[PDB]
């Protein structure tokens, strides 16, 4: 399916977004 | 204490009953807890409008879609091998959006189905980020120092 594709690729860039903005190290 | 499918479920559990809006005593949610309910709230609200019309094709009328539909979307989002707290976060996330979906089309509606997702939600994190998370400091000195307010 493309709505599991289009679901975990949305998640994943959210995911990876959220995760180098927060701290910074 | 930290790690294991018990803490994993009970934090799974406690972002669904704030997701429903349903209070759970118990003397209160942990830190981490609190934490992690605050921001990936914060991510779900954001997910949810980005991928309203893809949402609307897909019918969550029973537990057992919601579970499919999570694992398939789950193992596309990590198939890469790479994970991350970012990464996590957005599990309890789409965790939210799953029983919200379920709670407006379950066929057959359940009052304990938040148990059920917990469950399983519990479950993919454990087998497939459960030594990551332990290696990064689990909950305590993994997550909450990265995510606690500063």
């Amino acid at each position: 399916a493309e709505l599991e594709v289009e679901c975990a690729t949305q998640l994943r860039r959210f995911g990876d977004k959220l995760n180098f903005r927060q701290k910074l190290l | 204490t930290d790690c294991e499918f018990g803490y994993i479920y009970r934090l799974a559990q406690d972002y669904l009953q704030c997701v429903l809006q349903i209070p759970q005593p118990g003397s209160g949610p942990s830190k981490t807890s609190r934490v992690l309910q605050n921001v990936a709230f914060s991510v779900q609200k954001e997910v949810e409008k980005n991928l309203k019309s893809c949402l609307d094709n897909v019918n969550v009328v029973s537990v057992d879609t919601a579970r499919t539909l999570f694992n398939q979307v789950m193992e596309k989002e990590f198939e890469d091998g790479i994970i991350n707290w970012g990464r996590i976060v957005t599990i309890f996330a789409f965790e939210g959006i799953l029983i919200k979906k379920l709670l407006r089309q379950q066929i057959a509606p359940d009052v304990d189905t938040y148990k059920e997702i917990s469950y399983f939600v519990a479950e993919f994190i454990m087998n497939n980020t459960g030594e990551w998370i332990r290696q990064n400091g689990g909950w305590e000195n993994g997550f909450v120092k990265k995510f606690e307010p500063k």
